[PDB]
């Protein structure tokens, strides 16, 4: 199927001393692979995936290097932003950025990505294209004037395009056996009475890999969504997934209900029944 | 494999 | 500045059995900006070998953790997580329910 390369970074200024704590993360698809923490004692680029650990001592210096320089662009970006924006030095304040590519089942380039926020809110980011940018305000467009100057969106296309597809298809075989498993949802349905006329049904999806996933209610074979509760889907701890919908019924007429799974793992989709 | 190259805003 | 309160879920990486060893989660999600003080309890007492994973975001931009440590549910014991950020006035609780 189709694959992502993502990486992460959150920087928050630490005004009354020192530098930004800065937190980087890079996941294949919705597997975390690396980290840096500033916090932490390494001060390196550490692996988060057995299959990253099969990189040798350049690959961990280099990327050490990078995510370093990064941290200090951040660092930097928070002043002049602090200065755009006429904040205060007094104040926290917040820098993301997030990047990356997906291929497509072809394992070939589909879309690039890079985009900016200060403060939780939208900056500035690359178009689709990867040839221009959106900016979002005129702090904004004071540094869109200033990448298109430097030519950023040049090399930005270049890494996306080139070095990106490459790694995350090395990373794609190098950890095969789990990037590209597919786990099934584990399926099941519980039932509790909240009094003799209405009861709760809970159709439970489990232990599914990637994340993504569809679960919803027909009753006699048409979409129901009114009486429906359906949480966010959920980390299980162990790289796996989870995810319930349940619905309101009356007591006795449960037989009426199903429910229906969508996932990558399944060749067609489960329906699912209260017995 | 993280982007080499950075501009500051 | 922006307050997005913070989203919570606590539940089991397995299905929960009494007597059989499993692990708490305390999911914290759609909330900014990233300082959260996230705490699970027993009978209402902090429990001392908690971690987190390391932080990430959306593509809205709001922060999302995993807090989560290895417990054994019981017919008596009572779990919870408990919630602070600057969108709290007070700390949030959410009990651990084992249908939910």
């Amino acid at each position: 199927g189709s694959h992502s390369m993502r990486y992460f970074f959150t920087s928050v200024s630490r005004p009354g001393r020192g530098e930004p704590r800065f937190i980087a993360v890079g996941y294949v698809d919705d597997t975390q692979f690396v980290r840096f923490d500033s916090d932490a004692a390494s001060q390196r680029m550490e692996p988060r995936a057995p299959w990253i650990e099969q990189e040798g001592p350049e690959y961990w210096d280099g990327e050490t290097r990078k995510v370093k320089a990064h941290s200090q662009t951040h660092r930097v970006d928070l002043g002049t932003l602090r200065g755009y924006y006429n904040q205060s030095e007094a104040g926290s304040h917040t820098v993301q950025r997030m990047y990356g590519c997906d291929v497509g089942s072809d394992w070939r380039f589909l879309r690039g990505y890079h985009q900016y926020a200060y403060d939780g809110k939208d900056y500035i980011a690359l178009k689709e294209d990867l040839r221009s940018w959106t900016a979002a305000d005129m702090a904004a467009q004071t540094t869109k004037h200033k990448w298109e100057a430097a030519h950023v969106a040049e090399q930005l296309r270049a890494y996306l395009e080139g070095t990106c597809v490459e790694w995350l298809r090395r990373y794609l075989e190098n950890g095969k056996e789990t990037l590209q498993r597919t786990d099934a949802p584990k399926t099941h349905m519980t039932h509790h009475a909240v009094s003799d006329h209405e009861a709760t049904l809970r159709c439970w999806a489990l232990s599914f890999y990637p994340a993504e996933i569809t679960l919803t209610w027909q009753r006699d074979g048409e979409d129901q969504t009114q009486d429906t509760e359906l949480v966010e889907t959920r980390p299980a701890g162990d790289g796996t997934f989870q995810k319930w919908v349940a619905v309101v019924v009356p007591s006795g007429q449960e037989q009426r209900y199903t429910c229906h799974v969508q996932h990558e793992g399944l060749p067609k989709p489960l329906t699912l029944r209260w017995e | 494999c993280i982007n080499g190259m950075c501009w500051t805003v | 500045m922006i307050q997005r309160t913070p989203k919570i879920q606590v539940y089991s990486r397995h299905p929960a059995e009494n007597g059989k060893s499993n692990f708490l989660n305390c999911y914290v999600s759609g909330f900014h900006p990233s300082d959260i003080e996230v705490d699970l309890l027993k009978n209402g007492e902090r429990i001392e070998k908690v971690e987190h994973s390391d932080l990430s975001f959306s593509k809205d931009w709001s922060f999302y953790l995993l807090y989560y440590t290895e417990f054994t549910p019981t017919e008596k014991d009572e779990y919870a997580c408990r919630v602070n950020h600057v969108t709290l006035s007070q700390p949030k609780i959410v009990k651990w329910d084992r249908d939910m």
